[PDB]
């Protein structure tokens, strides 16, 4: 299983987010380390997608368009396996140094989001996804949002997506149980949406006020948090469901 | 171009 072994191998290991533990859980330092960690695991993003199966077929600004675009999803979506496979849920594992208890929650000023995100995080038991699901997904995930007035090249595009949804296809069927399984994990994948557009929202409004509110960005996040979230929310970047 | 930057350099 050529695909499998890929998926496999790519994989991204452990990311720690730089976090000192030791300083009290302000709102400042939270979101700091946040970003910091979202800037460590935008360079994983970018090395794991351009090794991924027909990927440099693509046409390279589109290459580097949807990492941009599903950058936050593939960030959530990973997050909630790892809180699932470490802490079964109970908590948001964002890295081994920086796990957000309620507390945390609360001072980051993101309960509610994080509450979201907590219960994409249960789905992976409620489901029970196994490891080559969540392989396979996470690989969609990538494929799950573009220009509403298209990519560069959306004929190579449409394409590779195509022949990720086939791969899923194939990992559910390695009849009716396979056609309950597929709706499943489709309505799973949909469900990352909403809560990457609340995390789109937030972040945006967070680098707006960051200057008045002491949270440090990154440069390369500045610029993408600048330049691109606005194309989602003011949606000009749509993503692509599979359920209407 | 932080990103293409970035991109590139990986
Ligand atoms: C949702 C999320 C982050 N969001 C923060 C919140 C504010 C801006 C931001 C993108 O830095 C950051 C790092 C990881 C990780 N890993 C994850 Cl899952």
């Amino acid at each position: 299983p050529i695909f499998l072994n890929v998926l496999e191998a790519i994989e991204p290991g452990v990311v720690c987010a730089g976090h000192d533990n030791n300083q009290p859980d302000s709102f400042a330092a939270l979101l700091s380390s946040l970003n910091e960690l979202g800037e460590r695991q935008l360079v994983h993003v970018v090395k794991w997608a351009k090794a991924l199966p027909g990927f440099r077929n693509l046409h390279v600004d589109d290459q580097m368009a949807v990492i941009q675009y599903s950058w936050m999803g593939l960030m959530v979506f990973a997050m909630g396996w790892r809180s699932f496979t470490n802490v079964n849920s109970r908590m948001l594992y964002f890295a081994p140094d920086l796990v957000f208890n309620e507390y945390r929650m609360h001072k980051s000023r993101m309960y509610s989001q994080c509450v979201r995100m907590r219960h994409l995080s249960q789905e992976f038991g409620w489901l029970q996804i196994t490891p080559q699901e969540f392989l396979c997904m996470k690989a969609l995930l990538l494929f799950s949002i573009i220009p509403v007035d298209g990519l560069k090249n959306q004929k190579f595009f449409d394409e590779l997506r195509m022949n990720y949804i086939k791969e899923l296809d194939r990992i559910i069927a390695c009849p009716t149980s396979c056609s309950r399984r597929f709706y499943q994990l489709t309505k799973l994948l949909d469900s990352v949406q909403p809560i990457a557009r609340e995390l789109h929202q937030f972040t945006f409004d967070l680098l707006i006020k960051s200057h008045m509110v002491s949270v440090d960005f990154p440069e390369m996040m500045a610029e993408i948090i600048s330049v691109q979230v606005p194309k989602i929310l003011s949606g000009k970047v749509k993503p692509i469901y599979f359920h209407t | 171009g932080a990103f293409q930057n970035l991109f590139q350099s990986v």
